[PDB]
Protein backbone atom coordinates (compact mmCIF):
# COMPACT_ATOMS: atom_id res chain seq x y z
CA UNK A 1 0.00 0.00 0.00
CA UNK A 2 1.07 3.58 -0.68
CA UNK A 3 -0.30 7.11 -0.45
CA UNK A 4 -1.21 8.54 -3.85
CA UNK A 5 -0.89 12.20 -2.80
CA UNK A 6 -0.82 14.52 0.22
CA UNK A 7 -3.32 17.00 -1.23
CA UNK A 8 -5.27 19.14 1.24
CA UNK A 9 -8.99 19.85 1.33
CA UNK A 10 -8.37 23.16 -0.46
CA UNK A 11 -8.89 22.06 -4.06
CA UNK A 12 -7.28 25.14 -5.67
CA UNK A 13 -4.16 23.50 -7.11
CA UNK A 14 -3.01 26.85 -8.55
CA UNK A 15 -1.61 27.72 -5.09
CA UNK A 16 0.75 24.82 -4.20
CA UNK A 17 1.39 26.33 -0.75
CA UNK A 18 -2.24 25.82 0.26
CA UNK A 19 -2.87 22.72 -1.87
CA UNK A 20 0.26 20.70 -1.00
CA UNK A 21 1.08 19.86 2.62
CA UNK A 22 4.82 19.51 2.00
CA UNK A 23 5.15 22.86 0.22
CA UNK A 24 3.08 24.63 2.87
CA UNK A 25 4.98 22.85 5.65
CA UNK A 26 8.29 24.23 4.39
CA UNK A 27 6.81 27.73 4.12
CA UNK A 28 5.49 27.61 7.69
CA UNK A 29 8.76 26.47 9.26
CA UNK A 30 10.82 28.81 7.07
CA UNK A 31 8.61 31.78 7.94
CA UNK A 32 8.14 30.88 11.61
CA UNK A 33 11.81 30.16 12.32
CA UNK A 34 12.89 33.39 10.62
CA UNK A 35 10.32 35.32 12.66
CA UNK A 36 11.60 34.06 16.02
CA UNK A 37 15.33 34.32 15.26
CA UNK A 38 15.20 37.94 14.05
CA UNK A 39 13.34 39.14 17.16
CA UNK A 40 15.80 37.58 19.62
CA UNK A 41 18.84 38.84 17.69
CA UNK A 42 18.25 42.34 16.32
CA UNK A 43 15.36 43.88 18.29
CA UNK A 44 16.70 45.99 21.15
CA UNK A 45 20.13 46.46 19.56
CA UNK A 46 21.62 49.78 18.49
CA UNK A 47 21.09 50.97 14.91
CA UNK A 48 24.82 51.16 14.21
CA UNK A 49 26.16 51.96 10.74
CA UNK A 50 27.05 48.30 10.13
CA UNK A 51 23.58 47.10 11.20
CA UNK A 52 22.47 46.57 7.59
CA UNK A 53 25.59 44.55 6.74
CA UNK A 54 25.22 42.40 9.87
CA UNK A 55 21.55 41.70 9.10
CA UNK A 56 22.43 40.74 5.52
CA UNK A 57 25.14 38.35 6.73
CA UNK A 58 22.71 36.76 9.21
CA UNK A 59 20.11 36.21 6.47
CA UNK B 1 51.31 98.71 10.97
CA UNK B 2 54.32 97.23 12.76
CA UNK B 3 52.85 98.18 16.14
CA UNK B 4 49.47 96.65 15.31
CA UNK B 5 51.17 93.56 13.89
CA UNK B 6 52.87 92.93 17.23
CA UNK B 7 49.51 93.17 19.00
CA UNK B 8 48.04 90.58 16.63
CA UNK B 9 51.16 88.45 17.17
CA UNK B 10 50.62 88.58 20.95
CA UNK B 11 46.83 88.11 20.52
CA UNK B 12 46.16 91.46 22.22
CA UNK B 13 43.81 92.32 19.32
CA UNK B 14 41.80 90.20 16.91
CA UNK B 15 42.76 91.79 13.57
CA UNK B 16 43.10 95.14 11.82
CA UNK B 17 42.76 96.21 8.16
CA UNK B 18 46.06 97.66 6.97
CA UNK B 19 44.45 99.49 4.04
CA UNK B 20 42.17 101.61 6.24
CA UNK B 21 45.17 102.99 8.17
CA UNK B 22 45.41 106.56 6.81
CA UNK B 23 47.85 109.26 7.92
CA UNK B 24 47.41 112.98 7.18
CA UNK B 25 50.15 115.51 7.98
CA UNK B 26 49.52 119.26 7.89
CA UNK B 27 51.76 121.66 9.78
CA UNK B 28 52.40 120.77 13.40
CA UNK B 29 49.36 118.49 13.56
CA UNK B 30 49.52 114.91 12.24
CA UNK B 31 46.06 113.34 11.99
CA UNK B 32 45.99 109.54 12.23
CA UNK B 33 43.05 107.22 11.58
CA UNK B 34 42.99 103.45 12.07
CA UNK B 35 40.57 100.55 12.48
CA UNK B 36 41.04 97.71 14.97
CA UNK B 37 38.88 94.68 15.74
CA UNK B 38 39.10 94.34 19.55
CA UNK B 39 39.84 91.06 21.29
CA UNK B 40 36.89 89.62 23.23
CA UNK B 41 36.37 86.86 25.80
CA UNK B 42 33.73 84.19 25.18
CA UNK B 43 30.72 84.46 27.48
CA UNK B 44 27.91 82.73 25.54
CA UNK B 45 27.97 79.64 23.31
CA UNK B 46 24.82 78.80 21.32
CA UNK B 47 24.43 75.32 19.80
CA UNK B 48 21.66 74.46 17.31
CA UNK B 49 21.49 70.66 17.28
CA UNK B 50 19.33 69.23 14.48
CA UNK B 51 18.39 65.55 14.21
CA UNK B 52 17.80 63.99 10.79
CA UNK B 53 17.12 60.56 9.30
CA UNK B 54 19.64 58.47 7.36
CA UNK B 55 18.96 55.47 5.12
CA UNK B 56 21.25 52.42 5.04
CA UNK B 57 21.63 49.88 2.24
CA UNK B 58 23.61 46.71 1.52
Amino acid sequence: FRIVDDVTTFNDKSDPVKAEMAVGEANDFLVSELKVQLEDQFIGTRTINTSASIIKDFI
Amino acid sequence: QSYLGRKKRDNEIQDFPAEDVQVIVEGNEARISMTVYPIRSFKKISVSLVYKQQTLQA
